[PDB]
């Protein structure tokens, strides 16, 4: 299965082909400044701005160079209250992401905060 | 498509002048040199020597030298090419047939040639 | 640069296999002239082959010989082959047929 | 037992946008990076790379860059659209062949469109083509040519110009001085940028270029080939001494509502013929060598003829270069003259209607200079053309990449790979 | 020895200097839309993708902000066949490269999906 | 405290707020190649360059992905001789970058050259 191939496939089952999603995300050495080479360009920025985003996000949460990486943040029952026997066998990402919608911004600044509490405690374990 | 349209026969004597034309068309004539050749009665191909199309520079053997002129002639946007051989000190022994063609790469490949000139002294 | 082409004439029947021989030491050209009607480029180097030229001519480089095996030689073959190094074009042998 | 590295010395031969580093200019010299003061040049031991001069996309990079700069500089400078007219010209005010200038009349425009004004103007004769009424002229670029005026503020002076490659890449500097041109250079040095190559254009000779430091070296893509020509580099210069002797004051016509058009007016001395020297016992024994180098490639027994220029346009039947501003065609028909079995006076020729890089379209009137233009150049190579017992070297040129092959010869952009996946005795 | 200084050097030797090579991969603050700043932005650009995609292969094969990783990925001999010793005692990284080629792209796959193995276990251990 | 807010605040307490500091170094979706538009462009490619280059020094020193970061490398005296508790307690971060100005660039070499011996020697340890 190729890029998104497990779009509608389990969420469970889409974990295994995190590899090929994450791959994509990012004459002809010269600009040009045409119609063309003014949208090829606006292209290639605006690709490398969004993976540099995400992985951003993911270093300041101490997720960096890990697809799957756990986190101290607990799971605050009024984002969602489902067991995770239907949302890792029976649903797919894209429905996961329809429900966690509102709540996803509050959870990014927890997992950050917590990053920098562990980091802290670290050089003073040291 | 590619066309050298030569210039009909022409006679003349010797001592006498005698122009060949080479009118090209139907591609990109900057970038390939033209050469002439003289294939004379019964015998193989001699070489007269090439233009460039862009410069105009010539380039003929030593015993064409003070006696061949090779000159150009580009119209309005260079799509057409009028490239034309000249002979001053005309004799019998130059009655021949005189080709143009298209050097087309390095290995000096003559794809195309035209239709031909017999300069009859 | 120096060239040399053998034999100078040269008799074949129909659906032969036949080779002019022709060693030089530069960038090698076959050519086809019809007698008036200007020359025509079948092989250019030693072995690379021409649009509208069927398979029937065909090219082999060994050191500096050069063949162009003309297999199943048709009517339309009766012409004169010459080689071309840069300048230098030997005369070509009158295929009889 | 696979082992990933990151940084590793390997890297592949690519192409890549290079971008400009240097130290009122057509090349737009200001708009570049400030080079490095002092160049890091990092010399690579035991490793040897496999050059091609005649391949090099470097060269065909820069004469798209030059052109490109040429063609922006003349953008915003005046359109000089109202001079194709008939011109009334007479002989300039001499005794005296010497027709080389005109003194030509034409009612130009002025900043009202409903008035017009009887000017003058002092045109060379290569400027001007007769038409019929044996004294009505035109300029020779109004039936193929839109002709724009060069801006009088911004110099045509080859500053020179650094080519660096992006990060992530790097130019391989070959550093073997008997260098044939291509094929494997031991002893080759990475460089962050190539040393400044000044952008000079000219024909038959090369000028103000960098020369050998061994031999003369000669430099073809073949010398078989006769259509591929020979380029030549001095490992002494020859240096040439130009002077344009006229005065030449300018003189500016308003043409239209803020729109100057400047012309030659009197002449203040006399009408003498501009030239350059060349020095006589160096440029023999120049040719000395360069006569040497070239029985080496053409046996001992030959005898290498110099002719001059066969034919063609001015531009390459003559040594084209710019001088103080000024376009001489110099004819060279001395210095391309001996067997080879007290100065030079190369008579030049002056033009104002200039096309260069072979275009038609784009026809340029570089103003008038005023005062006396010299050149002192140093002549560091040629280009000849070998005539297809003995071989005659004619002049050549006109094509400009010729000329910046000379200096993008050593240079050779590479792409470095960093990732390497190497055979260890560890596991995670 | 500087930029690529061990470029003739030993594949040993060489891995001293991954630092100094791995640090050049990547008025003037103003565009100016010209012949030179076009030139200038697309070096910039171009440097920029070129690093990113260097460093994205590392982050997905767990090497992350690693000069030198080892992997859980066998070397399958058919590869090339040639003990430790003159690969890491006589032989340049060039030449290595030389070899190494044609098999260079199957490898790559093959070191990504093991990390994507490796990062389910650890979540399952946890 | 928002962006840079802890700029007055100690040494030690703005290192609890490194993540809001770290988080803002990086129609619309077309260039438009007007004055502003130049600008724009300008702007985000400039914040990119900017963002991977500090991330770059980061990853060659071993600490990549780290707000905080200990390392190998000796405090040489002769940088500056002054005790960690009037750095820690009454200066501000500006005023100890106004005085480590000087020495900072010799402290990197340092730090990189410890990574790249740190990380020969984990491969000599597998
Ligand atoms: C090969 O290189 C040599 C130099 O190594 C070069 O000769 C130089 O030509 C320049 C042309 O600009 C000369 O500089 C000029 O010299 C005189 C005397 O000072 C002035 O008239 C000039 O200044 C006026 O004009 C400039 C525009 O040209 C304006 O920018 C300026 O504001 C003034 O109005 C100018 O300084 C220089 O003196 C010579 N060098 C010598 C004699 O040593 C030669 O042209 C190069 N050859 C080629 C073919 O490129
Ligand atoms: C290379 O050198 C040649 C001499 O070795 C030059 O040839 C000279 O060219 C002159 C100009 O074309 C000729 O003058 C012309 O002669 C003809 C024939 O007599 C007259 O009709 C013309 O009126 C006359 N030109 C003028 C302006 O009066 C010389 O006769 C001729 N010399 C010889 C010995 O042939 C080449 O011109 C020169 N080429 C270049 C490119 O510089
Ligand atoms: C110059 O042209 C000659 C003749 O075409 C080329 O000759 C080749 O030379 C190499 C090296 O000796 C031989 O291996 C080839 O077999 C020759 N080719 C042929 C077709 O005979 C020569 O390479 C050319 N020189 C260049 C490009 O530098
Ligand atoms: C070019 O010709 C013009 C006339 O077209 C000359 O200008 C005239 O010069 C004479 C003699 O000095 C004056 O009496 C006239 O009044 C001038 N007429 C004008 C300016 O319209 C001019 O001198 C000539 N220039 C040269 C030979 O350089
Ligand atoms: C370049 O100079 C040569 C001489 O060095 C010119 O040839 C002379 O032409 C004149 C007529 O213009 C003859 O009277 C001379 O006899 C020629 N001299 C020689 C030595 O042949 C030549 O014309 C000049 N080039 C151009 C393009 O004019
Ligand atoms: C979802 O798609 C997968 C293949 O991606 C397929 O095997 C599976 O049967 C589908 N699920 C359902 C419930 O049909
Ligand atoms: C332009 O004018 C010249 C000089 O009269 C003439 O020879 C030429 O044929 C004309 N056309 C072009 C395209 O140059
Ligand atoms: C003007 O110059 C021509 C050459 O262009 C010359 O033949 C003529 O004699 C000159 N006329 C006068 C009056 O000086
Ligand atoms: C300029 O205009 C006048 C109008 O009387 C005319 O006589 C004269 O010939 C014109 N000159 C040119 C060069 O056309
Ligand atoms: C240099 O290049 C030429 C190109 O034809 C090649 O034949 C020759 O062997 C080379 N010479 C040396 C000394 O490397
Ligand atoms: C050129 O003429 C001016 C006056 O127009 C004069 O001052 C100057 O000295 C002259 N230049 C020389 C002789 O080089
Ligand atoms: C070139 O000009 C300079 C000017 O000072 C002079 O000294 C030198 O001798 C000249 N060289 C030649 C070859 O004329
Ligand atoms: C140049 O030097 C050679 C060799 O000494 C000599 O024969 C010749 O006469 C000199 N002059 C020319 C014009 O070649
Ligand atoms: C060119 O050479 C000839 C001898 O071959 C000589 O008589 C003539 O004057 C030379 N021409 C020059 C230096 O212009
Ligand atoms: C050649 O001329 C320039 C001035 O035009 C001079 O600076 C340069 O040093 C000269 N070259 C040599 C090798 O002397
Ligand atoms: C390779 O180059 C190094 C310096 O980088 C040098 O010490 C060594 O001797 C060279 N190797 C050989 C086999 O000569
Ligand atoms: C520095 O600012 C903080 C708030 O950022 C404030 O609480 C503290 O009192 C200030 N320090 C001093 C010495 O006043």
């Amino acid at each position: 299965l190729g890029f998104l191939g497990a779009a509608g496939s389990t969420m469970g089952a889409a974990s295994m082909t995190l590899t090929v999603q994450a791959r994509n995300l990012l004459q002809q050495h010269l600009l040009k400044l045409t119609v063309w080479g003014i949208k090829q360009l606006q292209a290639r920025v605006l690709a490398v701005e969004r993976y540099l985003r995400d992985q951003q996000l993911l270093g300041i949460w101490g997720c960096s160079g890990k697809l799957i990486c756990c986190t101290n943040v607990p799971w605050n029952s009024s984002w969602s209250n489902r067991n995770l026997s239907e949302i890792w066998d029976n649903m797919t990402w894209l429905q996961w992401d329809k429900e966690i919608s509102n709540y996803t911004q509050i959870i990014y600044g927890l997992l950050e905060e917590s990053q920098n509490q562990q980091e802290k405690n670290e050089q003073d374990l040291l | 498509q590619v066309q050298l349209l030569q210039s009909g026969a022409a006679v003349t004597k010797p001592g006498a002048s005698v122009r060949v034309s080479c009118e090209a068309s139907g591609y990109n004539i900057r970038d390939y040199f033209i050469h002439w050749w003289r294939q004379a009665p019964g015998q193989g191909l001699q070489w007269v020597g090439w233009i460039n199309p862009k410069t105009g520079q010539p380039n003929n053997p030593r015993q064409f030298q003070g006696r061949v002129s090779l000159t150009r002639h580009a119209s309005w946007d260079f799509d057409t090419y009028s490239f034309y051989m000249d002979l001053k000190a005309l004799r019998s022994d130059d009655t021949a047939v005189y080709f143009c063609a298209r050097q087309r790469s390095d290995y000096w490949d003559f794809d195309v040639w035209g239709s031909g000139t017999q300069v009859t002294v | 640069i120096q060239m040399t082409q053998s034999p100078s004439s040269l008799s074949a029947s129909v659906g032969d296999t036949v080779t002019i021989t022709c060693q030089a030491n530069g960038y090698l050209n076959w050519y086809q002239q019809r007698r008036g009607k200007a020359p025509k480029l079948l092989i250019y180097d030693g072995s690379k082959l021409e649009r509208g030229v069927p398979s029937r001519f065909s090219g082999r480089r060994w050191g500096q010989e050069y063949n162009l095996t003309i297999n199943n030689l048709q009517p339309e073959d009766i012409a004169t082959y010459f080689c071309q190094v840069y300048e230098f074009v030997v005369p070509g042998t009158r295929l009889d047929l | 037992w696979v082992t990933v590295y990151y940084g590793v010395p390997v890297w592949k031969d690519a192409e890549t946008t290079l971008f400009c580093a240097s130290d009122h200019n057509v090349w737009a010299t200001h708009a570049c990076v400030p080079t490095d003061p002092n160049p890091q040049e990092i010399h690579l031991e035991n490793v040897t790379e496999e050059f091609n001069m005649w391949k090099n996309n470097m060269v065909e990079q820069m004469h798209t860059d030059i052109i490109s700069l040429w063609d922006q500089s003349l953008k915003p400078c005046v359109k000089l659209t109202p001079l194709c007219v008939t011109l009334q010209c007479t002989n300039v005010t001499n005794n005296i062949m010497r027709g080389e200038l005109k003194n030509c009349s034409f009612n130009m425009t002025t900043e009202l469109r409903d008035k017009k004004q009887k000017v003058y103007s002092l045109f060379y004769r290569l400027d001007v083509v007769q038409i019929n009424s044996n004294k009505e002229y035109r300029l020779i670029n109004c039936n193929t040519s839109a002709i724009t005026q060069a801006c009088p503020k911004v110099s045509f002076e080859p500053i020179p110009i650094h080519y660096c490659a992006p990060a992530g890449f790097a130019i391989l500097k070959c550093k073997d001085k008997k260098f044939n041109g291509t094929g494997p250079c031991p002893s080759v040095s990475t460089v962050q940028c190539t040393h400044g190559i000044k952008p000079v254009v000219s024909t038959q000779l090369l000028l103000n270029g960098s020369l050998a430091e061994e031999e003369v070296m000669i430099r073809s893509e073949n010398i078989t080939n006769n259509a591929k020509n020979i380029l030549v580099q001095f490992n002494t210069p020859v240096q040439i001494n130009c002077t344009r002797p006229n005065n030449n004051t300018r003189k500016s016509i308003r043409i239209g509502p803020g729109q100057a058009f400047y012309a030659t007016g009197d002449i203040i001395g006399d009408i003498r013929q501009a030239h350059c020297n060349v020095s006589k016992a160096t440029w023999n024994e120049t040719l000395g060598k360069v006569v040497k180098q070239l029985r080496k490639h053409f046996g001992n027994n030959t005898i290498i003829r110099f002719a001059n220029s066969s034919g063609g346009d001015l531009e390459v039947t003559t040594h084209s270069f710019n001088c103080g501003g000024e376009f001489f065609y110099c004819n060279t028909s001395g210095l391309f003259n001996s067997t080879w079995i007290d100065s030079i006076t190369l008579p030049c020729r002056i033009k104002q209607i200039i096309n260069m890089w072979q275009r038609i379209g784009q026809a340029m009137y570089a103003p008038p200079i005023q005062g006396v233009i010299r050149c002192v150049s140093n002549i560091t190579g040629l280009i000849l053309t070998r005539d297809g017992t003995t071989e005659t070297f004619r002049p050549g040129g006109g094509d400009m990449r010729d000329n910046w092959r000379s200096e993008l010869y050593k240079y050779k952009v590479v792409k470095i790979e960093p990732l390497g996946v190497a055979p260890t005795r560890c596991k995670r």
